């Protein structure tokens, strides 16, 4: 089975930057959308961020709005995530989920990477 | 967007497995899927369009989504069931995942 | 005192018949191009009538 | 089954809008390729329409023949228009 690699997690100081990379590997690079899913635990899973199959729009979870910008090559298989001026919701668990529209669907859901701040 | 209307636990232990009952007004736009949250931390997708099984699937009934709710993929009381399940539902076009909080299942 | 009403002391050529022009930007004469802000030759077409 | 509801993802700055029509809807539903044509044309104060609904017909280019275009309504507002876009309706994946 092909499989997703997501990276880039650990702590950080609340309210500066961060980044949250999620490599890819075994299928094709340029014809799926992937997902990011953020939770922290003890409550519920929220996706948080979007773009397409090339990235040609930029589309977000709208409490989050601005602040983020995601983006893929397809040369690098990679998809990385930067996190400008968090206020402390990032206490959460972010996967990368495949999506390849069955009208909208999770495929591959990832192993979890963590950002928590030292507050 | 609204959060979906599903139960937060259903402890469960005769040999059926009661209804876990999730709804809203926009599954009767697109309909709903469901995700667990198996411990290990690794979601799965267990029932996609409310008729067919994925490959790979614990091998059950599938899902039936009767009206503004979803019925699902349920059967008789295993021993992996204590993984929970998880609501899940796009929007009509302008691309929003709403979730619930997830449920509880528990013997 | 009526300062509101307002006239279009400017454009670079003459109307049509039954047209707005609510063009609320720079007139400039002169042949130095001039973007945003005033200066020589540049004007604001808006006139108030005072 | 069918509700036919549509999302506008074609404007976002309502700003200055001046003017307000409602009108009868202008298309309607014819096994084969009823061609519907319409004529955009600008006059000074007035834009008319010119339409019609071809019956059936198996042309895969245009058609051969005459077809009259009916004169249903003029516009008066009077505006300058130097281009052209159309709108569609999708339910088109990200
Ligand atoms: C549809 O297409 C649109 C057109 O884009 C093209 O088409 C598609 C197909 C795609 O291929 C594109 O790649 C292609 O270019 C496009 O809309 C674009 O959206 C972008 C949204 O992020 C936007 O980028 C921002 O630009 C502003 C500057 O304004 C514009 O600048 C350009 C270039 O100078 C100029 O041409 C324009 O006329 C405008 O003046 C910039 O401030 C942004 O920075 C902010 O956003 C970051 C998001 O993470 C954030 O990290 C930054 O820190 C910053 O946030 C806040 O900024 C203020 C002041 O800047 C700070 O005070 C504050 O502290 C910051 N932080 C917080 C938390 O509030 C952003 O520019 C990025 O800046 C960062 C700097 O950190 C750089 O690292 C990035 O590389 C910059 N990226 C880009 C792309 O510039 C972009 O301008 C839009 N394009 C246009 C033409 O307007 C989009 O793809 C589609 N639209 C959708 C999906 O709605
Ligand atoms: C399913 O759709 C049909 C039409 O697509 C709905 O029919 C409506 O019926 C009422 C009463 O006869 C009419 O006044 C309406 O004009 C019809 N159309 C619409 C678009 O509302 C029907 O009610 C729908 N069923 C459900 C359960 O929503
Ligand atoms: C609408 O037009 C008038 C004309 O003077 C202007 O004052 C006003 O600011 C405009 N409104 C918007 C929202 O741009």
């Amino acid at each position: 089975q092909v499989q997703l690699v997501e990276s880039g997690g650990g702590v950080v100081q609340p309210g500066r930057s961060l980044r949250l990379s999620c490599a890819a590997s075994g299928f094709t690079f340029s014809s799926y959308g992937m997902h990011w899913v953020r939770q922290a635990p003890g409550k519920g899973l929220e996706w948080v961020a979007v773009i397409w199959y090339d990235g040609s729009n930029k589309f977000y979870a709208d409490s989050v709005k601005g602040r983020f910008t995601i983006s893929r090559d397809n040369s690098k298989n990679t998809l990385y995530l930067q996190m400008t001026s968090l206020r402390a919701e990032d206490t959460a668990v972010y996967y990368c989920a495949r999506a390849d529209y069955g009208d909208f669907f999770f495929d591959y859901w990832g192993q979890g990477t963590l950002v928590t701040v030292s507050s | 967007s609204y959060e979906l209307t599903q139960p937060p636990s259903v402890s469960v232990s005769p040999g059926q497995t009661a209804r876990i009952t999730c709804s809203g007004d926009a599954l009767s736009k697109h309909y709903g899927y469901w995700y667990q949250q198996k411990p290990g931390q690794a979601p799965v997708l267990v029932i996609f369009k409310d008729s067919e099984r994925p490959s790979g699937i614990p091998e059950r009934f599938s899902g039936s989504s009767s009206g503004t709710t979803i019925t699902l993929t349920v059967s008789g009381v295993q021993a992996e069931d204590e993984a929970d399940y998880y609501c899940q539902s796009a929007d009509s076009s302008a691309t929003y995942w709403v979730f619930g909080g997830g449920t509880k299942l528990t013997v | 005192g009526n300062y509101n009403y307002l006239y279009r002391l400017f454009r670079k050529s003459n109307l049509k018949p039954f047209e707005r022009d609510i063009s609320t930007e720079i007139y400039q004469a002169g042949s130095t191009p001039c973007n945003g802000v005033e200066g020589f030759n540049c004007y604001f077409p808006l006139q108030s009538y005072g | 089954k069918s509700w036919m509801e549509s999302e506008f993802r074609v404007y976002s700055s309502a700003n200055n809008c001046t003017f307000e029509y409602v009108s009868q809807p202008f298309l309607m539903d014819g096994n084969f390729k009823n061609l519907r044509e319409f004529v955009f044309k600008n006059i000074d104060g007035y834009f008319k329409i010119y339409s019609k609904h071809t019956p059936i017909n198996l042309v895969r280019d245009l058609p051969q023949g005459f077809s009259a275009l009916e004169p249903l309504v003029d516009l008066p507002i009077g505006i300058n228009i130097t281009r052209f876009q159309t709108l569609l309706a999708l339910h088109r994946s990200y």
